[PDB]
RNA sequence: CCCCCGGCGCGCCGGGCCCGGGUCUUCCCGGAGUCGGGUUGCUUGGGAAUGCAGCCCAAAGCGGGUGGUAAACUCCAUCU
RNA sequence: CGCGACCUCAGAUCAGACGUGGCGACCCGCUGAAUUUAAGCAUAUUAGUCAGCGGAGGAAAAGAAACUAACCAGGAUUCCCUCAGUAACGGCGAGUGAACAGGGAAGAGCCCAGCGCCGAAUCCCCGCCCCGCGGCGGGGCGCGGGAAAUGUGGCGUACGG
C-alpha cells in the first residue's frame, strides 16, 4: 500500500494520498504522520537522481 | 546484539522478504501434524523476551489452530428460545484463538507446564503458533532459583484458568476506569461482591 | 520468485578458497574446557610464587564489534533455518565496510570450535605473520 | 397494587438474593483472632513499633477533601534524596517509599523531611553485632529508653493557625466581593472568545491599506 | 510427673562472600498480525459502542495509552 | 559410489522422571437456558444465574499503574463502612445499576528479555572422594559424557542504568 501511495506522492495528489492512508492506516494522526515520512524518502530519491 | 535487528525485521511482515518467508512455513505447517514438537524456536527473539531460556527442559510444540468463528452446536438451530437466543452463525468465542492454542498443548502435554507462545504464521483456514512449555521435574530447572516458581502447585495448568499472557487477555482484567467491571478477582468475583446482602449483626 | 536478500545464500564462495580460510582459521581456534584449565592452572601457579585474538562464535558477538568496526573478515554460514537471523548481516557490513564471505554449511563450519554448529566467525586481528595472508583474500 | 399515597419502591430483590446472604456472625469472632494476630505481630517485632514504618504527610484531592491532610502511602524518592538516606536504605528502619509519588508544590516537600529529621532523631538503632557499636547506632544507655510504640507514630494533626484581631482597612471596606466574582466568572468563562476577537482586528487592518 | 516435636540464640567446621555512597566527564536504554482503525456477535451502568473476540486493514518513536459526546486543530496533565 | 559431519524425523520392555483419576463446600476459565416479572407479549427481566465442561489450592485469583484525578493533588492488590439505590442504562415501561474521593483491616515489594559488558565466566548426567544420608544434598577429583554461540552465568529494569 506504501508503494501505491508514492504514486499518488509523484502526481501529488495528496489530498487523496492521506485519505488512501487513513482508510489503511487508521486514525487520521498516524496517516498524517506518515504521510509527510514518505514524502521525505522521495526527495531522498530525488535528491539521488539529479547528481 | 543482533535481537533487535530481527526485531524490527518481524514487524515488516507485508515485506517481500518476510511476505515470502511466512508463506513457506505456512506452506510447511501445513502438511504437518495438528500437533507436533520443534526442535528449537523458529523466532527467537520472541521466545526469549518471554521468558524462553535455551537450555535442558525447555521443549516447545508448534500447533495448528482452525481459523474462523464458533458456531452454536445445535441440530438444525435447535434454540427453543426467545428470539435473542436463536443467533448461532456469526457467534464469537470468549477467549483468543492464541489462548486455545496453548489448551490443546497443555492439555495433551499434561506432562510439562504451559509458559507463553506466539504467533508464527497464518492462512485463511489454519492459524499457527509455537507454545513454550516448562519441564517441572528437570534439575536444571528445579535448581536456578529465578524458575523454581514453576514446580509450585499453584502452577499446574495455567492454560485452564487462563494465566498465560494469552490467557490474561481474555478475561479483561486490568487497571483503570475501563474495566470496572472486574474491579475484584474476577468477573465472577466482582459480581458475587456486587449482588449479596451484607446482613449485618445490628442491621 | 525468492527475494534478492535470501537469493545471496545460493551465490556462495567457491571450493579452493575454502580451504585457505579454513586453513587460516585453523591457527585462531577458541580455548577449550581443557584449554582453559591448561590457562587457569598457568595463571594460578604464577600467583603464588595479555591475551592474542581469537574469534567470535554467535550473532550476539560478531553484530557489536561490527558496530564498532573492529572485524577484519566475517564468515558466514548460509543454510541456517530462521533464515532472517543472517538476512540483515550481508547487507550491514555493506553499510559497515566490512568484508564478508559466505561458506556452504553451518557443521563443517561448526568445527573450528568444539560445538554442533557455529552462524557467524569473526576475524577482529591476527598475529604479525597472518597479514599478507589475509589482504590478499 | 399502591394503596391510597406511599412512595415509589423499587427493590432490588428480583434474584435469587436468598442464596447469596452473607451473614456477619463471625463479627465477634473476627476481632478476637485479628487482635490475637495483631498482637503476634506485636510481639514479633517488639522494638520495633506496632503501627509500622512511618507514613509521610499528604494532601488529599477532590476540593472537598483538598483542606485535609491524611497518613500517606510512602515517601517519594525527592522527598528522600534531598533527606540524604538513600532508598534502598530506608526500607531497613522503618520509612516506607513508594516511588510514584510527586512534589509538585515545595511546602509538602519541606515539611515531610521535616518530619523525618525529626524521626531521625527519635531512632534509637540496636547495633548490628552486640560486641561492636557501628558508626551510625545509637548509644548503649538509650537502649533502655526502648520499648514499643503503640498508636501510629507521630500521628498527622489537621491543626490550624489562630488569628488574631485586626483592624479593616478601608481599601477591605470598599471592596466587592462578590462584584469580583461575577466579574471574574466573566473572564474565566469569555477567555476564548475574546483571544479569538483578537485575532480578525488585524486582517481588517491591512486590507485597508495594502 | 513422663515422652515427642519444632523454635530461639550460644560454640566447633565445610564453606561461597570483596560488594558501598557522593561530585564530574561520557556512552546506553526497552516487549508487534500486538497497539490501533473498520465491521459483526456477545457482555457492560458505560450512553456516535465499556470490556471480550472473530475477520479485514495494519502501526509509530520529543511516539503510544488514558483524560466517560463523534471529529478537526491547539495546548496541557498523566502513565509506559 | 566409500566415508564424515550436520539438519530434520523415527523406534525401543533404553537409563531416569512425569501426566491421567476421586472429592469439588469455598476458587479460577468457558459455556449457558427457560419457567418468572412486565397484569398479554417479541426488546428487556430472569441472568452471565441453574444444568453441562475443564483445572486448582488450603486458600484461590488479583497485584506493584499504558492509575485516579483536575486538586495546595493523591499512588499495588484484596476486604468492610460510606459513596448509593446515586451518575448512568432501559417498549425511559417493567426494572437494572457501578466507580473516584474519604474512614478502616491488612500492609511488601521485586526478577527478566532487550541494551551492552565480562575469553560460556553457566548447567545436566555418570565415574570418585568425603560428609550427612525416611526432602539424595554439599564440597572437591574425572582431555567422563552432554547441553548451550540459533546464547548459559554474572552486572543490570525504567525509581534510570
Amino acid at each position: 500500500y506504501e508503494r501505491r501511495a508514492m504514486e499518488l506522492l509523484k502526481v501529488s495528489k495528496d489530498k487523496r494520498a492521506l485519505k488512501f492512508i487513513k482508510k489503511r492506516v487508521g486514525t487520521h494522526i498516524r496517516a498524517k504522520r506518515k504521510r509527510e515520512e514518505l514524502s521525505s524518502v522521495l526527495a531522498a530519491m530525488r535528491k539521488a537522481a539529479a547528481k | 546484539g543482533a535481537y533487535k535487528y530481527i526485531q524490527e525485521l518481524w514487524r515488516k511482515k507485508q515485506s517481500d522478504v518476510m511476505r515470502f518467508l511466512l508463506r513457506v512455513r505456512c506452506w510447511q505447517y501445513r502438511q504437518l501434524s495438528a500437533l507436533h514438537r520443534a526442535p528449537r524456536p523458529t523466532r527467537p527473539d520472541k521466545a526469549r523476551r518471554l521468558g524462553y531460556k535455551a537450555k535442558q527442559g525447555y521443549v516447545i510444540y508448534r500447533i495448528r489452530v482452525r481459523r474462523g468463528g464458533r458456531k452454536r452446536p445445535v441440530p438444525k438451530g435447535a434454540t427453543y428460545g426467545k428470539p435473542v437466543h436463536h443467533g448461532v452463525n456469526q457467534l464469537k468465542f470468549a477467549r483468543s484463538l492464541q489462548s486455545v492454542a496453548e489448551e490443546r498443548a497443555g492439555r495433551h502435554c499434561g506432562a510439562l507446564r504451559v509458559l507463553n507462545s506466539y504467533w508464527v504464521g497464518e492462512d485463511s483456514t489454519y492459524k499457527f503458533f509455537e507454545v513454550i512449555l516448562i519441564d517441572p521435574f528437570h534439575k536444571a530447572i528445579r535448581r536456578n532459583p529465578d524458575t523454581q516458581w514453576i514446580t509450585k502447585p499453584v502452577h499446574k495448568h495455567r492454560e485452564m484458568r487462563g494465566l498465560t499472557s494469552a490467557g490474561r487477555k481474555s478475561r479483561g482484567l486490568g487497571k483503570g476506569h475501563k474495566f470496572h467491571h472486574t474491579i475484584g478477582g474476577s468477573r465472577r468475583a466482582a459480581w458475587r461482591r456486587r449482588n449479596t446482602l451484607q446482613l449485618h449483626r445490628y442491621r | 520468485k525468492v527475494p534478492p536478500a535470501i537469493n545471496q545464500f545460493t551465490q556462495v564462495l567457491d571450493r579452493q578458497t575454502a580451504t585457505q580460510l579454513l586453513k587460516l582459521a585453523h591457527k585462531y581456534r577458541p580455548e577449550t574446557k581443557q584449554e582453559k584449565k591448561q590457562r587457569l592452572l598457568a595463571r594460578a601457579e604464577k600467583k603464588a610464587a595479555k591475551r592474542p585474538p581469537v574469534l567470535r562464535a554467535g550473532v550476539n558477538t560478531v553484530t557489536t564489534l561490527v558496530e564498532n568496526k573492529k572485524a577484519q573478515l566475517v564468515v558466514i554460514a548460509h543454510d541456517v533455518d530462521p533464515i532472517e537471523l543472517v538476512v540483515f548481516l550481508p547487507a550491514l557490513c555493506r553499510k559497515m565496510g566490512v568484508p564478508y564471505c559466505i561458506l556452504k554449511g553451518k557443521a563443517r563450519l561448526g568445527r573450528l570450535v568444539h560445538r554442533k554448529t557455529c552462524t557467524t566467525v569473526a576475524f577482529t586481528q591476527v598475529n604479525s605473520e597472518d597479514k599478507g595472508a589475509l589482504a590478499k583474500l | 397494587a399502591p394503596s391510597r399515597n406511599g412512595m415509589i419502591l423499587k427493590p432490588h430483590f428480583h434474584k435469587d438474593w436468598q442464596r447469596r446472604v452473607a451473614t456477619w456472625f463471625n463479627q465477634p469472632a473476627r476481632k478476637i483472632r485479628r487482635r490475637k494476630a495483631r498482637q503476634a505481630r506485636a510481639r514479633r517485632i517488639a522494638p520495633r513499633p506496632a503501627a509500622g514504618p512511618i507514613r509521610p504527610i499528604v494532601r488529599c484531592p477532590t476540593v472537598r477533601y483538598h483542606t485535609k491532610v491524611r497518613a500517606g502511602r510512602g515517601f517519594s524518592l525527592e522527598e528522600l534524596r534531598v533527606a540524604g538516606i538513600h532508598k534502598k536504605v530506608a526500607r531497613t528502619i522503618g520509612i516506607s517509599v513508594d516511588p510514584r509519588r510527586r512534589n509538585k508544590s515545595t511546602e509538602s516537600l519541606q515539611a515531610n523531611v521535616q518530619r523525618l529529621k525529626e524521626y531521625r532523631s527519635k531512632l534509637v538503632l540496636f547495633p548490628r553485632k552486640p560486641s561492636a557499636p557501628k558508626k551510625g547506632d545509637s548509644s548503649a544507655e538509650e537502649l533502655k529508653l526502648a520499648t514499643q510504640l503503640t498508636g501510629p507514630v507521630m500521628p498527622i494533626r489537621n491543626v490550624f493557625k489562630k488569628e488574631k484581631a485586626r483592624v479593616i482597612t478601608e481599601e477591605e471596606k470598599n471592596f466587592k466581593a462578590f462584584a469580583s466574582l461575577r466579574m471574574a466568572r466573566a473572564n474565566a468563562r469569555l477567555f476564548g472568545i475574546r483571544a479569538k476577537r483578537a485575532k480578525e482586528a488585524a486582517e481588517q487592518d491591512v486590507e485597508k491599506k495594502k
